């Protein structure tokens, strides 16, 4: 059960409160489809504040009896230690085991186990152990649940190795495929794509009062992309070039008012004065999510590949940062923000999920071929901090009995009913 | 008695 005001995620895409949710309601299941609300667990107790351990942190406050959904890596190593005179073939593993708490109960949780045998007995077994562990599960981790207060029962190693997980938003709206079906009756099946990329393109190095946006001259692929896309909607991308010495070539997009600036406002990529990331986009049709994203990177982001692919973007307007930090997660990317010299930074990563988003970019050093096969948008983990808190009211949302019992908080975090 | 679900 969760504290008053715990923003939630409805199966339609909307964000109601845990308190305001009524019975017969649908909440967002960690798989796209909905979950039916039936009860409305009320009461009081100690409340625990879960907070991502590391300022765009994933946090949520719950009831001390709340089953946090978590994961813990499997693990097995066969070393060789000597117990004062006798050398054993120790086998350490992470496995399901019990430990009693001070309440009374026997809690079912994960523990680090050790099983040592003297050498001479031949590691023939020390091995068979390691091999049984190794082919017992089809995943490389344990999906399990422990109540908020029982986290302290975890022994060091296992605890730091345990994390909660937020889920991508596999759910797709279309407020975007629509906003367009109100001006044309002859606009390409590429409608959404092209408009998302330009829209993205507008958030990076854009300008607010005209569909004009200071683009780079040095990028002779971005140029084509920009142009070829400018016409895709219905606009020639006149500009400067071969007249106007500098690298940041201002570009103007006309209707050869203009449906571009009509989009920047209708859908609100310019909420009152300063630019802005609309939150409806988070739960909108994926490709538009990735495509819009592509634009923004192509605009003022940069891609580095040192310890894996990862793209950084910059913004000043938090009204955008916060916007991106969620449009990002909505897809499955892993994200973090760092504040520099007024200036914000959004680091994104995720392998294929990020590729799907970068194979749509066009800027010289930002493209990247699309995935090599099919790829799923797995839930992403996040280690955290749990702080014991006074007492207060709380409100659960008990789901059915033939369902998973998990639903998504507003911040994509996967909590248990 | 519960916990956002009850057994």
């Amino acid at each position: 059960s969760f504290a008053k005001g715990t923003n939630v995620l409805m199966a339609d895409g909307s964000i109601e409160c845990i308190e305001n949710i009524e019975v017969g309601n649908k909440v967002m299941g960690k798989d796209g489809r909905p979950r039916e609300v039936i009860k409305l667990p009320r009461g009081r107790e100690t409340m625990y504040s879960v907070v991502q351990k590391s300022p765009e942190l994933l946090k949520f406050t719950c009831n001390a009896t709340n089953e946090l959904v978590v994961r813990t890596p499997r693990s097995v190593r066969r070393l060789s230690r000597t117990i004062k005179g006798v050398e054993y073939f120790e086998v350490i593993t992470f496995e399901m085991g019990q430990k009693k708490a001070p309440d009374g109960r026997i809690v079912e949780l994960v523990k680090e186990v050790s099983k040592s045998y003297p050498i001479s007995e031949g590691p023939e077994r020390a091995n068979e152990l390691v091999e049984s562990y190794r082919k017992a599960s089809n995943k490389a981790y344990f999906e399990w649940t422990i109540e908020a207060r029982d986290l302290s029962l975890l022994g060091s190693h296992v605890r730091k190795a345990t994390y909660q997980t937020y889920a991508p938003i596999l759910y797709e709206n279309d407020h975007f495929f629509d906003y367009m079906q109100k001006s044309k009756f002859h606009l390409t099946i590429e409608g959404p794509k092209v408009l998302a990329y330009l829209l993205g393109l507008w958030i990076g190095d854009g300008l607010s009062d005209r569909a004009t946006f200071s683009v780079d001259s040095r990028d002779t692929s971005l140029m084509e992309r920009v142009t070829e896309y400018a016409e895709k909607l219905n606009l020639c991308a006149e500009y400067k070039d071969r007249k106007e010495p500098q690298v940041a070539k201002t570009v103007n997009l006309y209707s050869k008012e203009n449906p571009l600036w009509d989009a920047i406002v209708g859908l609100g990529f310019l909420k009152d004065g300063v630019k802005n990331i609309p939150s409806f986009l988070s739960t909108d049709n994926i490709g538009t999510r990735e495509t819009f994203l592509a634009g923004l990177i192509d605009s003022d982001g940069y891609v580095t590949d040192e310890h894996g692919i990862k793209a950084t973007i910059k913004t000043i307007h938090t009204s955008v940062r916060d916007g991106l930090v969620s449009l990002a997660r909505s897809l499955g990317l892993v994200v973090s923000v760092n504040a520099e010299p007024i200036s914000y930074a959004i680091y994104m990563s995720g392998g294929d999920v990020l590729l799907n988003v970068l194979s749509k970019c066009a800027g010289s050093k930002k493209f990247r071929p699309a995935p090599a096969a099919a790829f799923a948008r797995e839930c992403r983990g996040f280690y955290f901090e749990l702080q014991e808190l006074k007492e207060d009211d709380y409100y659960g949302i008990t789901l059915s009995d033939d369902s998973d019992h998990q639903f998504l908080l507003a911040n994509q975090v996967v909590v248990h009913n | 008695y519960v916990g956002s679900g009850e057994r």
